């Protein structure tokens, strides 16, 4: 007991420092960010608050509880007030609370106060001059705080904050003028609470009332504010919509436009996976190896966890689908490996071209290919054993009989034997031609030629059209 | 007046994503000006 | 990041190949 | 007014294009 | 080819050398 | 040895030489990109340090 | 795809397909994409009488496909079902298309100067001065001397300058503000 | 109240005239309730319910009819129905294989990308049990293996059901997208082993091929000449567009410059 009551003061003043001087340094230096440059944007506390968002996701968060100074909810969130001269005396009463929470039990628990606390902004009448700065002081205690997944009578408090944020869409809706520097601001912070809009929905069902409304939010942001506005609602879109039918591979063909210019970094990634697998539902292997290869290694720097290991996991999906794939248990990591262990035989099934050994890979990890998701191409993969197994035993042997080779294509009758290496030409995969009367098949090959045209006159655009993006990249950096 | 003001932030806006755009391809004339004076004060030394 | 998508959630051989002289 | 001075922020941002194109073609012949 | 070549190696030094000193020049100014 | 240039045929009983000698622009053309495998992993140091 | 009751001769089923668009189309916003061929059955039908919504619906479906001007080309189509409702934001994108095709659509005609200018519908010209009555009852001049130096023409402009109250001087620094911006002669 | 309505469903229809009539009263419903935007109070999505068993016969007329338009809108129907923002209906014996045996048609059609996105709205349903999926699948790898024979032996046991006129158009682009994806290019074979290609005994297909294939056609044997075809060189063909290629690739090195 005098260790556990002695080790409790210990802990606060972290919280009471770091996330007091978090938004007060970054949301009070973007007040001044905000009256002038103002370039673009930059607004560079935009980027800095999502260093504090991402710190704040692993570690202290704020609430809890945690019974460590609840007293910061009315603090910003108070207190405009209200004119710019009138602030900085608001600005002197934070250190006036700091003294008042120095002195008595500084109100360490809050709970059912956050129905008077958050709606005394409203009571102030205005800020008025940065929705942001509202927005982000009721917010900054209650999205952290849906990491506690408690589920009792303060979901509606998160609802709460998604109506103060509707405030913020209307908001989103109107000014401007002309002009809003703030609103790429409100475009990252609301697409935070779009995504907790996803969690706190999901803890009972689906969204779909807000399907419509993020189509309302997503369409009046055309054409205006789209730009990282458009990409990040598309994911808050695909994402959900990827759960829930249906539409969307016809849906984002009219959505685009692109939609340019990518933001923020690897945002683009992850929807190149998240379309990436709807381009991979298309089945074309090209588009789906390069948008499910591209959304990996378009990803840094992690962590975490394993999401950036799940892209990395049906990544290759595609490329079973090929017809050729190396054996990746070289790259398992210390978590991916433990996910993805069915996943490990399943490819080294697919290396091998036996069919027994596909299927009672099938059989057995037919549970974690319930948890994957992927499953109607698993037997549809028999056909990528059959031409795979042809390619191999065709360029294999010298000349082999049709009732040689009927063991491990299974079949192979006296028929169907010129179909299986005529239509793979037609797939574009063996040379092999056959004489049939008993019969025989004759695999020889002669081709030279190609490895030449294609190449290199795409790598004149490839090389000049990079090296000019690299033009508009530093000639336009160069503003300082 | 929907016509309007609150249109005039449309009308407007498409003049502030052209002065962002114009804005990034003045830079990239601003730099270009670094390196043509460069260049132009390297051709001030060929000719001294 | 941690923010957007993460934070979501013929053998060798020896044997044979040294058989395959005695079986034929 | 906000018509107004809406029609008046093309003039400059046209005038900086046209020196866009200038000056583009201008340290080109420097160039050579 | 060799033309290829050039290209991979006139964007390996400028675009790598130019982004360097881009980046360096922005972030030790701002 | 590949010092004599040229195959045999045994079925006919045929002996035929023939040769395409230089790979030099390949030799050109590894020596660059196979190194700037690395040249790029020299940039992997400097361009991703700007993000951590 | 709700689109395929359209099919079925009686058009009772087209106002009743059209009454399931306006309702449900947020999610269906992309669904009528590939069947506008099938809308264009009732657009260039004379003797269906929803043609006009029909053109409300597919002017839907083209403005989240990105379509303006034909978004405009099925506005004028759309009848007076069209000009009367306006809700969420459909008005400031259509109303950005109508002025400026009108507005370049005048200064093409100014060029000529006169005879054989290009028809004008009067439903596009029809909610330029019925939107204007925004600028004439909110009593708003910085705005009405806006559009009224848009339009390109004296008429309307002449109805401008003789709204009501005062204005007392204020022709004069708007010319100021005309010469500022003016483009010729 | 208001009815009769199912009460042609256990005797379906002789023929089309009292599809048509369905057709009618089905109007009538849809001149009251129509398809939505009646939420309720789902008592009054009861009927909607009633209808979906109208509906889903009035597909399987709508295929014995062999009209497109008909079936692709009582499909769409109930499509939007299990589409509809309120998903929990009564289940119905059809709810399933509807999904599934226009999938069959779907993907033995050839079509490989549209198989994945139809099963692609949640795989928990289609896990679960009454799984016709393994026969489309294998039969498309009896397309390209090429059969014939196995989808022959395939051709007499179908799940099916009900479902006719679709296998019927189904066969018909299985034949001659056979015959567009053989040649080119292939070597050369023998006849009857051509006979096996197209079975029967000495079909008249056979000759309607062998003339659109050209092709060949030998006695006892078939080639590919000549030759393996048409010799692509290029030669200097390739050279005009070589040239182009720096002609506006040297204009971009002028743009830098």
């Amino acid at each position: 007991p005098p260790g556990g009551g002695e080790q409790e003061p210990p802990p606060p003043p972290a919280p009471q420092d770091v996330e007091m001087k978090e938004e007060a340094a970054t949301g009070g230096g973007s007040t001044g960010e905000a009256d002038g440059k103002t370039a673009a944007a930059a607004a560079e506390h935009s980027q800095r608050e999502l260093d504090t968002v991402t710190l704040e996701d692993i570690k202290e968060h704020v609430k809890q509880l945690e019974k460590a100074v609840s007293g910061k909810e009315p603090r910003f969130v108070l207190r405009a007030l209200r004119m710019l001269p009138s602030t900085s005396r608001r600005l002197n009463h934070y250190v006036l609370y700091k003294a008042v929470q120095g002195f008595f039990t500084s109100n360490n628990a809050t709970r059912d106060f956050l129905l008077p606390f958050l709606e005394e902004p409203m009571d102030t009448e205005a800020d008025l001059q940065f929705r942001p700065r509202t927005g982000k002081a009721a917010s900054t205690p209650l999205l952290p705080e849906v990491e506690a997944y408690l589920q009792l009578l303060v979901v509606i408090f998160m609802m709460n904050s998604k109506r103060y944020k509707e405030a913020q869409k209307i908001s989103d809706d109107l000014m401007q003028k002309i002009s809003t520097q703030n609103r790429r601001a409100l475009d990252l912070v609301a697409a935070k609470c779009y995504y907790y809009h996803a969690r706190v929905y999901e803890f009972l069902d689906k969204l779909d009332v807000v399907r419509s409304f993020l189509h309302a939010r997503l369409r009046t942001a055309t054409l205006r504010h789209d730009a990282d506005g458009q990409a990040t609602l598309l994911n808050l879109l695909l994402r959900n919509y990827l759960h829930y039918s249906l539409y969307d591979q016809a849906e984002k063909l009219v959505s685009k436009s692109v939609f340019p210019e990518q933001a923020n970094n690897n945002e683009w990634a992850r929807y190149l996976y998240y379309t990436g697998r709807i381009k991979a539902i298309q089945l074309e292997y090209s588009e789906a190896r390069r948008t499910m290869t591209n959304a990996l290694r378009k990803a840094p720097q992690h962590t975490a966890v394993g999401f950036k290991q799940t892209v990395h996991k049906l990544l290759i999906v595609v490329e079973l689908l090929l017809g050729e794939i190396p054996d990746r248990l070289q790259f398992r990591q210390p978590s991916l490996k433990r996910s993805l262990m069915p996943y490990f035989l399943l490819t080294q099934a697919v290396r091998t071209g036996n069919l027994a050994k596909f299927n009672q890979v099938l059989d057995q990890f037919g549970e974690k290919f319930q948890a994957d998701g992927t499953y109607t191409l698993i037997i549809r993969l028999r056909h990528n054993v059959i031409k795979t197994g042809v390619r191999m035993i065709s360029l294999s042997y010298s000349r082999i009989s049709l009732a040689d080779i009927a063991q491990k294509l299974q079949l192979d009758s006296p028929e169907d034997a010129e179909f299986i290496v005529a239509k793979a030409i037609r797939d574009g995969v063996i040379e092999a031609s056959i004489n049939h009367e008993k019969g025989y098949v004759q695999s020889k090959e002669m081709i030279d030629i190609y490895s030449t045209r294609e190449p290199q006159l795409a790598f004149h655009q490839r090389i000049s059209f990079c090296l000019d993006i690299h033009n508009m990249s530093v000639k336009a950096m160069r503003f300082p | 007046l929907e016509e309007g003001k609150a249109g005039s932030g449309l009308r407007q806006y498409y003049l502030s994503k052209i002065e962002e755009l114009q804005l990034i391809v003045n830079d990239k004339s601003q730099n270009l000006r670094r390196l043509q004076a460069q260049r132009n004060e390297l051709n001030a030394k060929v000719r001294l | 990041m941690s923010e957007k998508k993460q934070p979501v959630d013929l053998r060798a051989e020896l044997e044979k190949h040294g058989y395959k002289m005695e079986t034929s | 007014d906000l018509y107004s001075r809406y029609k008046k922020l093309q003039q400059e941002l046209e005038f900086l294009e046209v020196q866009e194109e200038y000056i583009k073609d201008e340290q080109k012949n420097l160039k050579k | 080819y060799l033309a290829s070549l050039i290209r991979s190696v006139v964007a390996l030094h400028n675009l790598i050398n130019n982004k360097i000193a881009n980046r360096d020049a922005e972030k030790k100014e701002g | 040895d590949k010092k004599f240039h040229g195959i045999l045929d045994q079925g006919e009983g045929v002996l035929i030489i023939f040769d395409e000698p230089p790979v030099d622009k390949t030799y050109e053309a590894a020596l660059e990109t196979i190194q700037n495998m690395s040249k790029v992993v020299d940039s992997l140091y400097n361009k991703a340090k700007k993000l951590t | 795809g709700i689109i395929s009751l359209l099919d079925e001769d009686e058009p009772q089923l087209k106002e009743f397909a059209l009454h399931k668009l306006n309702a449900v189309v947020n999610d269906f916003w992309a669904e009528i994409s590939e069947s506008v061929d099938k809308i264009e059955v009732l657009y260039e039908d004379e003797g269906f009488r929803s043609r006009q919504f029909a053109a409300l619906v597919a002017s839907k479906v083209f403005y989240h496909l990105g379509a303006f001007e034909e978004s405009l080309n099925y506005a004028l189509g759309a009848g007076d079902l069209f000009n009367v409702n306006d809700n969420s934001e459909y008005v400031e994108t259509i109303i950005a298309k109508c002025i400026d095709h009108y507005t370049k659509q005048c200064v093409e005609n100014a060029d000529l100067p006169e005879g054989e200018k290009k028809p004008i519908d009067q439903r596009l010209e029809g909610i330029v001065n019925k939107m204007f009555q925004r600028c004439l009852d909110d009593h708003k001049y910085k705005q009405a001397i806006g559009i009224a130096l848009e339009t390109r023409r004296l008429d309307v402009f002449e109805k401008t300058i003789l709204e009501s109250n005062d204005v007392p001087g204020m022709l004069a620094y708007s010319l100021k503000l005309c010469m500022s911006l003016m483009q010729n002669k | 109240m208001y009815e009769q309505l199912k009460g042609e469903w256990n005797r379906k229809s002789p023929n089309l005239s009292k599809c048509g009539e369905e057709l009618g009263r089905l109007k009538l419903v849809l001149l009251e309730l129509n398809f939505l935007p009646t939420t309720g109070t789902k008592l009054t999505k009861q009927q909607l319910i009633l209808a979906r068993d109208i509906l889903e016969i009035g597909a399987q007329w709508s295929i014995l009819r062999k009209d497109i338009p008909s079936f692709e809108r009582y499909m769409a129907q109930l499509k939007c129905y299990y589409f509809d923002y309120k998903e929990q209906l009564p289940e119905s014996a059809y709810m399933h294989q509807l999904l599934g045996l226009n999938l069959l048609f779907l993907l033995s059609q050839n079509r490989v990308a549209e198989f994945h996105t139809e099963l692609e709205r949640l795989p928990a349903k289609d896990i679960q049990t009454n799984v016709y999926i393994k026969h489309p699948v294998s039969l498309e790898q009896y397309l390209m293996e090429g059969s014939y024979n196995k989808v022959f032996l395939a051709k007499g046991n179908i799940p099916a059901e009900s479902y006719t006129f679709f296998i019927d158009i189904l066969l018909d682009t299985i034949r001659d997208e056979i015959a567009g994806c053989i040649e080119k290019a292939y070597e050369k074979i023998l006849f009857t082993e051509a006979t096996r290609i197209l079975f029967f005994n000495t079909p008249k297909k056979m000759t309607d091929y062998a003339k659109k294939r050209g092709w060949v056609l030998g006695p006892n044997n078939y080639y590919s000449f000549a030759s393996q075809q048409q010799k692509p060189e290029d030669t200097t063909i390739p050279s005009t567009e070589l040239a182009k290629q720096v002609i506006e690739y040297a204009r971009q090195l002028e743009m830098i410059v």
